[PDB]
Parts: C-alpha cells; structure tokens; sequence
C-alpha cells in the first residue's frame, strides 16, 4: 500500500513534468528557432529572440524583449481631410505636435511630413468621425513645378 | 467529520478588481499595457488597428463606425439575454462544483 | 485494491489521452482551418497547409 501510493503521486508528478517539458519544448521551438507574435508567451514586451541555457532537470530560457518607454502625449486623428478626400495612414498612425500634423509608426516615435506616399485614400470628408484637416503633401508636385 | 474548508487568497472583491483593471487597460490602452506601460489611444482607432491586424483595411471601421458599434453594443446586449435566461451556460463551472 | 489500481491508472492516462486530444483539436484548428506562423507547430519548414 505504501508502494502503490508511491507509484501512483509519481505518475500523477510525472504528468506535471511532462505538461511543463511540452511548454518547455514548445518555447525552445517557437521563441527561440522563431520569433513569436504570442502576447507574454516568450517573456513580457515584445518578442525579439530567447537563449536557452541548460540545467540541473530544466531548462532557461533568456527571452530577449523590446519594452516601449518615454512616451510623449500627442493628438490624434483616424484621417486627414485634403482636397474632399479622406486619407489613412498605409502604416503608423497621425499625430500633432500641437501645431503641425505627421504620421508616425505606432511602437516608436519617427514623424514624417504627411504625403501620398505614406498614406491612402477612401471616400470623402463627409463619413469619418472626427476626421481633422490639414494638407497632404503630394511627392511629384515640385517635380513638375520646378 | 475533520473536513475544512479554507479561503483563496485573491476574494471574489479582488478578483473582479483585477478583471476591472484588465478590461479599463483594454479599452483605453490596446494590448500596450500588455507589452509596457499603457500607452492611451482612442478606442475607434484601437478597433482600427485590430480591423488592420485581421486584413481588413482600418478606413472600412472608420467608414462604418456606427454599424459595427452598434453591432458590438447589440452583440453584448444578447450576452446578457443568454446568461439571464439558461444557467446551464455555466455548465462548466457548475460541474466542477458538482 | 487491483480494480482501484486500474481505474486509477486509467484516470491518469485519459488524462494523457485529453491532453492529446486538446493538442490535436489546437491542431485542427491552426493548422488546418488556418495558416500557423507558430514555428515547428505544424511540421518543420514554413507552415502552407
Ligand atoms: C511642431 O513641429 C514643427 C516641425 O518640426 C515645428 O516647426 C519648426 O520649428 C522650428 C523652431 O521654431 C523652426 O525653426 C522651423 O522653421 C519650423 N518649421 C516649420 C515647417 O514651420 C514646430 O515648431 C513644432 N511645434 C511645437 C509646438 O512643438
Ligand atoms: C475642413 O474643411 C471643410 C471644407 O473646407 C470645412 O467644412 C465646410 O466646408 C464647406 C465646403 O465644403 C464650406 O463652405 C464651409 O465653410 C466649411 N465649414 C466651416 C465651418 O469651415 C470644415 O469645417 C473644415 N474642418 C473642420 C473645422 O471641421
Ligand atoms: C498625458 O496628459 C495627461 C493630462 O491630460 C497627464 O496627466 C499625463 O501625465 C500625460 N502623460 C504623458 C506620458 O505625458
Ligand atoms: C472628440 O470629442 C469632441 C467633443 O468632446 C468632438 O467635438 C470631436 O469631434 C471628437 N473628436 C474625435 C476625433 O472623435
């Protein structure tokens, strides 16, 4: 009786183990032969690559994460009205320095001048909620003109 | 019969604070909280970058901003219908308290 | 005591069996129904189908 209780917490800890080396074994395949989109999956931030290090019966894992920091406030718009048309940015998102409006990438702050060439057009003035007017600037235009 | 039974650690006071502090990170923040600080952005283009992250192209919610949140609002609205009227949507809850 | 010793041992592995189960039901769904960008999910080399 003192053995079979034995053996039977064992299979029941060996099925704890064995759940912990499939994640184990998962984790080595997908954040470090791979980079993962899994939100706190390969550590908290986002994913950029792991290191796995062995030992004594386990594995680690040094998850290497890019972490956001020194945010600036800005205001924001969904899209910027221009000659009747509605624009959206192709990538990142508009922003204003109080006086001047740029389209930025979401995860860090890099402000462009607002173009045709960084954004694009879908309908009208008339639909968006709380679309905000400003010029959009058109790369050809000066390479005509000049 | 030497039966007890103790308390978890978190009470159901707890616990809903976290789910509120989970949900008030979501809606004001997107899943910025998750990666860092919560970075504040407003909802409407939270849910257009989510449209973006699903293929959809974000001028289709802008576009239709009022129809898709007024599916959302009615979507949540037959939650509350369905939990009201059948228990046994718990089931799996109930079960393991069984 | 020797039936206890089997419906023990078999409640153990059904709960091998399920976890199996609950894998090849996440499969189903990422890598048939889907296209899985999770490394080495759905076989080695980049997932198609
Ligand atoms: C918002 O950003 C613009 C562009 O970076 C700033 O405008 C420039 O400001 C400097 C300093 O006053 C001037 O030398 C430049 O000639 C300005 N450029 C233009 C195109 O006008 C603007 O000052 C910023 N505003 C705020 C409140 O930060
Ligand atoms: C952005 O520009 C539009 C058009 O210039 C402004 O809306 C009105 O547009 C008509 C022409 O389509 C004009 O006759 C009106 O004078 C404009 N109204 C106003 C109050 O200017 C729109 O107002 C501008 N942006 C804002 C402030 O929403
Ligand atoms: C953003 O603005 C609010 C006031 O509107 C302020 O409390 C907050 O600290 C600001 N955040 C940053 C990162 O500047
Ligand atoms: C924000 O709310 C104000 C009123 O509080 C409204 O005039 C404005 O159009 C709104 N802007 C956006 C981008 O929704």
């Amino acid at each position: 009786q003192s053995l079979q209780t034995y053996v039977t917490q064992q299979l029941i800890r060996a099925a704890e183990i064995r759940a912990s080396a499939n994640l184990a074994a998962t984790k080595m395949s997908e954040c470090v032969l791979g980079q993962s989109k899994r939100v706190d999956f390969c550590g908290k931030g986002y994913h950029l690559m792991s290191f796995p290090q062995s030992a004594p019966h386990g594995v680690v894992f040094l998850h290497v994460t890019y972490v956001p920091a020194q945010e600036k406030n800005f205001t924001t718009a969904p899209a910027i009205c221009h000659d009747g048309k509605a624009h959206f940015p192709r990538e990142g998102v508009f922003v204003s320095n109080g006086t001047h409006w740029f389209v930025t990438q979401r995860n860090f702050y890099e402000p462009q001048i607002i173009t045709t060439d960084n954004t694009f057009v879908s309908g009208n003035c008339d639909v968006v909620i709380g679309i905000v007017n400003n010029t959009v600037y058109d790369p050809l235009q000066p390479e005509l003109d000049s | 019969n030497g039966l007890t039974v103790l308390p978890p650690l978190l009470t159901d006071e707890m616990i809903a604070q976290y789910t509120s502090a989970l949900l008030a990170g979501t809606i004001t923040s997107g899943w910025t909280f998750g990666a860092g600080a919560a970075l504040q952005i407003p909802f409407a283009m939270q849910m257009a970058y989510r449209f973006n992250g699903i293929g959809v192209t974000q001028n289709v919610l802008y576009e239709n901003q009022k129809l898709i949140a007024n599916q959302f609002n009615s979507a949540i609205g037959k939650i509350q219908d369905s939990l009201s009227s059948t228990a046994s949507a718990l089931g799996k809850l109930q079960d393991v308290v069984n």
